């Protein structure tokens, strides 16, 4: 349940990087 | 909340709204007698206007006792609310236990029978993994560190592209 | 036949099921605040959980829930600020008393929703006279404390506050909203101050009015301070500290009232030293040092340390438009005592950063023998928002507490300092301000 | 043992805060 | 212990493990201890670095107390989320985010004399789409002038650049006139509040859309992670999560004496206490002594 | 020499400059430095000895500072 602790900063103000919609609902409906 | 509040016994709720608990007050000028009826227990105290202004002198300061974080519990609540939407389409799977008898075994092609039995085994796999709810608390700790590194900015935690674009148009369209 | 914890068990059983609607949880919160249930936190938390989770909200139930949240003294930013959705969506559907209760109770928790306050100020600036003055005082409180520096509402409310005589509670709410706004319009504050002549029905009335008058730095009113010396038993220590601070900033000499307000905060500090914020301990030290009142021997030294801590924390988190100002004022102060080239400017700027006696760091402090002269820079945030632009009462508070440490505080405001064309005029202004307080330099 | 407190349970647990503190206690003296 | 500059950032902070440090330091000062001197040293590079590594110790625990509004419909949960991030930034010593990114702009390009060097040095702190649009506007102005567009403001090359930069700014959806009239101020308050009440409505739409974009990213990431995880068999999930938990526990048991490993083990024991105390009374929840 | 600065020189600043730059020529040498102006440097100076370049500037100082911090934050 526990995460790798990171000690680093983001420098740029960038896009939030929206991932692609994975295909589980179409695969399970098929 | 602030330090001083300005409410109590003035434009107050004079009456209750739902039938699970019935409330009535006595709208006098100086004090007020309240009575509250919630089922089997009955309560009726008498408070003053100078007794509700002493109420907001101590702040409650409600806080959430979470297991790991309020952030991690929010991400885990979302993952469970997605796993519910997957479960609700495993709830509409057609029943294959009604096609196991040997009047279906021996009337059917053998390859189509192996495919049907593999479809039943695949449903048991999918339903046994969508109800592994002990693993969502370990899945939601993979979304946490990237997000926390995004909010650990050198500019500001709440900053984003639209605010930076507006401030860049302000900084650019000024003198030098 | 009249049993409080059995009906608290009934309410706790009520908001523990799955199907609590808006009216049920609103009624639970109202019946909690009518019963004064601050000792039981978890029952309040169950009520706030089921109040945030509920999806329907009509005007009456949302209004009663926000009333109970504000009056019960309960704060939780998530569940209160997530009620602003029902506040914006029913903002046409609210009666003026209901809209006042909603916007006041959402402005209390610091909910930063500008659309709600903007639309509520628009609705109340279209229908000005229809609102009773307590309702416009509530909307002024909610728009002021929500981070909105809305001044059209301030002038259109001060018109009504000057036209019709208002209550003491209404005028205290108006004064506290104007103090958070930082307005100091004497023509409307003096109209609001005639309401504090019949006696204050609550101690929070006179305490908040004293803090508002002190933060705008007008004066005492002779009836606020009598109400405070008469009814300083109904004040929380964080409220009574702000009362004494607003009395000492306004220039009060009634040390009996300071004795009354101090005898309810000093047992609270001696009971638990960790209960009050360091900003409140700084306000207590300023109130105890300006008015000449006394404290216990373990409390006076404690707030002597804590004022240094609060001034250091205010120094470190400087807004960096004030840091450029302190660099500018320190440069003009280095030039004003003789600096025609840059390395002597930098070496005189880097020597003005001597340490205070209590532990804090003074940005500009000059010692000629035994005479200590400090220069204070007041950027815009510690100025009054109106066009005469005088400094606020916390500026004079810092000046008068450093004067008790032995410094001649030459306060330099930045409405006048950054209008001078060259650096030599800034050195002229800094020398004119230093000569005004201590001309021995 | 059981029923610790409230102000001990409002601590967000696996925040970093200490690798930030382990850097800042070994970067700032090594950069002065 | 606390090292006398960590305490100064934690007074306005309100997370629990910092509030208990403030209250322990004030209890130490109540029993006759002295407050140390704040260091009158540490020139502006080390001072800004200490700010950068002390405000992160307020931002980082203050982030994990802010519940994301994941999968919520409406505009109020996103506004609550961005309001809590604003209050965290104000408690961490940061300013208004508009003012802070403006200060970062003016700090990065204090001495870039042409508009191409301004637009290339703050390429990161602006969106790459808006930067590419400003590159094409800059080349459209340089195609007429055939000189570097000077970053001066009174030069006619910069005015012909600005008359198209305002055009691409209103084309991008953001009102340039409102922001410019706010940040340049005005004389009378009765016309200054009427531009404040348009700039702050743009600003509320701005941080609402930015926090909503962050929430949409976390929603898409959680949907990707779950739609990958539900394809696996149960035993692969169990053994890979037990292996990852074992490796990340060995990373903390490897380091000894360091503060983060000790706090990591104390937090693991607190999580196990939470599970055991829920197991002791599941209908009531964890035991909180009041 | 050639002294590349950021601001034009002042009389005490110039003699402090020829005091600090004297510790690079390895005797009692009388540096007859020339003055140049460069707004790109954020203060400080740059000596161009015509055989070597001594960089006492501020932009080089903050670049070496940021490289030192970005070299130490990866070491921890």
């Amino acid at each position: 349940y526990l995460a790798p602790l990171r000690s680093d900063f983001t420098e740029e103000i960038t896009a939030p990087k929206v991932a692609s919609a994975s295909n589980l609902v179409n695969e399970w409906n098929n | 909340l602030t330090t001083f509040t300005f409410s109590g016994l003035q434009d107050a709720p004079v009456a209750a709204l739902s039938g699970s608990i019935k409330l009535n007050v006595a709208a006098k000028a100086g004090k007020a007698e309240v009575t509250v009826a919630a089922g089997a227990a009955k309560a009726a105290t008498q408070v003053s206007a100078a007794a509700l202004r002493k109420l907001s002198g101590s702040k409650i300061s409600l806080a959430e006792v979470a297991r790991i974080s309020v952030l991690h519990s929010s991400i885990q609540n979302y993952l469970l609310s997605l796993s519910n939407e997957r479960y609700q389409l495993l709830s509409q799977w057609p029943d294959f236990t009604t096609m196991y008898g040997k009047d279906f075994y021996y009337r059917a092609h053998p390859e189509d029978l192996k495919k049907f039995y593999d479809a039943a085994d695949e449903y048991y796999k999918l339903y046994e993994t969508v109800t592994e709810f002990d693993s969502l608390s370990a899945l939601a700790s993979q979304v946490v560190p990237n997000y926390a590194a995004r909010r650990r900015s050198t500019v500001h935690p709440a900053i984003g592209s639209t605010v930076a674009d507006g401030a860049f148009t302000n900084f650019l369209l000024s003198k030098q | 036949e009249n049993d409080v914890p059995a009906i608290l068990k009934e309410i706790d059983s009520l908001v523990s099921r799955e199907a609590v609607s808006a009216k049920e949880v609103s009624d639970a919160a109202v019946a909690l605040t009518y019963l004064q249930v601050k000792a039981n936190r978890r029952l309040w938390g169950k009520v706030l959980e089921k109040a945030g989770a509920a999806q329907d909200y009509d005007a009456a139930s949302l209004t009663n829930l926000l009333w109970a949240i504000n009056t019960g003294g309960v704060e939780h930013f998530k569940t209160v600020a997530e009620l602003a959705g029902p506040a914006v969506s029913l903002l046409p559907s609210l009666s003026p008393v209901q809209l006042s209760i909603v916007v006041e109770a959402l402005g209390g928790a610091g909910v930063k929703n500008y659309e709600l306050y903007n639309k509520a100020s628009a609705v109340v600036v279209s229908k000005i006279g229809e609102f009773k003055p307590a309702e416009i005082a509530r909307v002024l409180y909610g728009v002021a404390f929500g981070g909105v520096n809305d001044v059209a509402l301030a002038k259109a409310a001060g018109k009504v506050f000057a036209s019709t005589e208002v209550d003491s509670r209404t005028a205290a709410q108006a004064l506290y909203a104007l103090a958070k706004l930082g307005r100091a319009d004497k023509a409307t504050v003096d109209a609001l101050l005639k309401s504090f002549k019949k006696g204050t029905e609550s101690a929070s009335d006179a305490a908040a009015a004293s803090f508002a008058l002190g933060s705008l730095s007008f004066k005492a009113e002779k009836a606020i301070v009598d109400a405070l010396k008469a009814s300083a038993g109904d004040l929380a220590p964080a409220q009574a500290v702000e009362a004494a601070y607003g009395l000492a900033l306004s220039g009060a000499t009634d040390a009996e009232a300071f004795k009354a307000l101090f005898g309810v905060v000093a047992p609270a500090i001696e009971k638990a030293p960790d209960a009050l914020e360091v900003s409140s301990l700084a306000q207590l030290h300023v109130a105890s040092t300006i008015s000449g009142a006394k404290l216990p021997a373990a409390v006076g030294s404690f707030v002597a340390k804590a004022f240094g801590l609060a001034a250091d924390a205010a120094r470190l988190k400087r807004s960096s438009a004030e840091s450029a100002l302190v660099a500018d004022v320190a440069a003009a102060t280095a030039v004003a005592f003789g600096a025609q080239y840059r390395p002597e400017v930098a070496s005189a700027v880097a020597s003005y950063v001597k340490t205070a006696p209590d532990g804090s760091v003074l940005d500009i402090a000059i010692t000629k023998g035994d005479a200590k002269v400090l220069v204070q820079a007041v950027p815009s945030s510690l100025l009054t928002s109106t066009t005469p632009a005088k400094p606020l009462g916390h500026v004079a508070a810092y000046s008068k507490v450093r004067e008790a440490q032995g410094y001649a505080v030459a306060v330099v405001p930045a409405n006048e300092f950054e209008a001078l064309p060259d650096q030599k005029a800034k050195a002229q202004y800094v020398l004119a301000a230093i000569k005004k307080v201590a001309p021995s330099f | 043992a059981d029923a610790k407190a409230l102000d001990e349970l409002r601590k967000p647990k696996f925040s970093s805060k200490y690798l930030i503190q382990h850097v800042s206690q070994k970067l700032i003296p090594a950069v002065k | 212990a606390v090292s006398k500059k960590e305490v100064l950032y934690f007074l306005s902070s309100k997370d629990a493990e910092s509030s208990t440090a403030v209250k322990s330091y004030l209890k130490s000062l109540y029993a006759g201890a002295q407050v140390e001197a704040t260091e009158t040293d540490a020139s502006e590079l080390i001072a800004q670095l200490e700010k950068k590594y002390l405000s992160a110790q307020v931002v980082e625990p203050g982030v994990h107390n802010i519940a994301l509004p994941l999968g919520e419909s409406g505009s109020a949960p996103v506004k609550r989320y961005a309001a809590e991030l604003f209050n965290l930034g104000a408690q961490a010593g940061f300013e208004c985010p508009f003012i802070e990114v403006s200060k970062k702009f003016g700090q990065e390009t204090a001495t870039s004399e042409t508009v191409k060097d301004v637009l290339n040095k703050t390429k990161s702190y602006v969106s790459a789409d808006y930067n590419a649009a400003l590159n094409e506007v800059l080349s459209s102005v340089e195609a007429e002038i055939n000189g570097p567009v000077l970053f001066d403001g009174k030069t006619e090359g910069f005015k012909k650049f600005a008359a198209k930069a305002k055009a691409v700014a209103v084309s991008r959806g953001l009102p340039a006139d409102t922001i410019l009239a706010y940040c340049a101020g005005s004389a009378n308050e009765d016309a200054a509040d009427k531009v404040s009440k348009e700039f702050f409505t743009w600003f509320e739409s701005a941080y609402t859309a930015d926090a909503a974009a962050e929430v949409k990213a976390i929603e898409a990431e959680a949907a990707s992670i779950l739609d990958r995880h539900l394809a696996k068999p149960v035993a692969q999930i169990r053994k890979e999560q037990a292996s990852a938990y074992a490796s990340l526990l060995k990373r903390a048991e490897t380091a000894k004496g360091a503060k983060w490993a000790e706090k990591y083990l104390e937090d693991v024991k607190a999580v196990q206490w939470f599970d055991a105390s829920v197991a002791e009374a599941p209908a009531s929840g964890p035991k909180v002594a009041a | 020499c050639t002294v590349i600065t950021a601001e034009p020189l002042d009389k005490l600043e110039r003699v402090e400059l020829t005091k600090k730059a004297e510790k690079f020529v390895d005797a009692g040498f009388k540096l007859v430095m020339q003055e140049k102006i460069d707004k790109k440097l954020l203060g400080g100076f740059v000596i161009e000895f015509s055989d070597r370049r001594v960089d006492m500037s501020t932009a080089k100082k903050v670049e070496e500072f940021n490289n030192f911090v970005n070299k130490l934050v990866l070491s921890i």
